[PDB]
């Protein structure tokens, strides 16, 4: 019976092959479809499309509308004709 | 734990695997190259059987073997033709078909 015993613990250790091969199958599609996204996020080029258009690198524009009408950079006409009315 | 002690695989080529592009899937690649090589496997014993049964011919036989055991001889010698994986060496004349 140790001989039984022996086949009977062998058997508890081990693997199934059955759920091995889904945790194969399943890894590899894993693997397959995060590799294809790490490539298309490397694809992306440093320098995005609509940086010109951001709000954050278009900052000066708020600003100096915000501060045309300071003497330091007013049109002169403007002046004159604030000055007329 | 597994099961029981006795060696469970399908003798079919695994689906969704395209001989035109066998790479696109990874998973239907490794299963196909296992596949083949069972039944490479499955050859290589039936020759060991063929082997095995022309050694006992020649060893009942005696002096009169090469007539007795010619059918096993050209048997055996036709069943060695493709077992090989690596076995270019081998004359064509008993290594190709």
């Amino acid at each position: 019976f140790i001989m039984e015993f022996a086949e009977n613990l062998v058997l508890k250790l081990m693997e199934d092959p059955k759920e091995r091969d889904r945790r194969f199958r399943e890894h590899v599609y894993r693997v397959k479809d995060r590799c294809e996204k790490t490539k298309e996020m490397w694809s992306y080029p440093m320098r995005p499309y609509g940086f010109w258009t951001f709000e954050r690198h278009n900052s000066q524009l708020a600003w100096d509308a915000q501060i045309s009408q300071v003497p330091g950079r007013r049109d002169p006409y403007d002046d004159l004709l604030q000055h007329y009315s | 734990g597994r099961k029981k002690g006795y060696v469970e695989f399908d003798e079919s080529p695994p689906d969704d695997f395209d001989p035109a592009n066998p790479y696109k899937d990874p998973v239907a690649m490794l299963e196909m190259r296992e596949y083949i090589v069972r039944e490479k496997w499955i050859q290589i014993e039936k020759a060991k059987i063929i082997r095995e049964k022309l050694r006992w011919c020649y060893r009942i036989e005696g002096v009169n073997h090469l007539q007795k055991c010619r059918h096993l001889v050209n048997q055996y010698l036709e069943s060695t033709r493709g077992i090989g994986w690596g076995k270019d060496g081998r004359h064509p004349s008993l290594h190709a078909p």
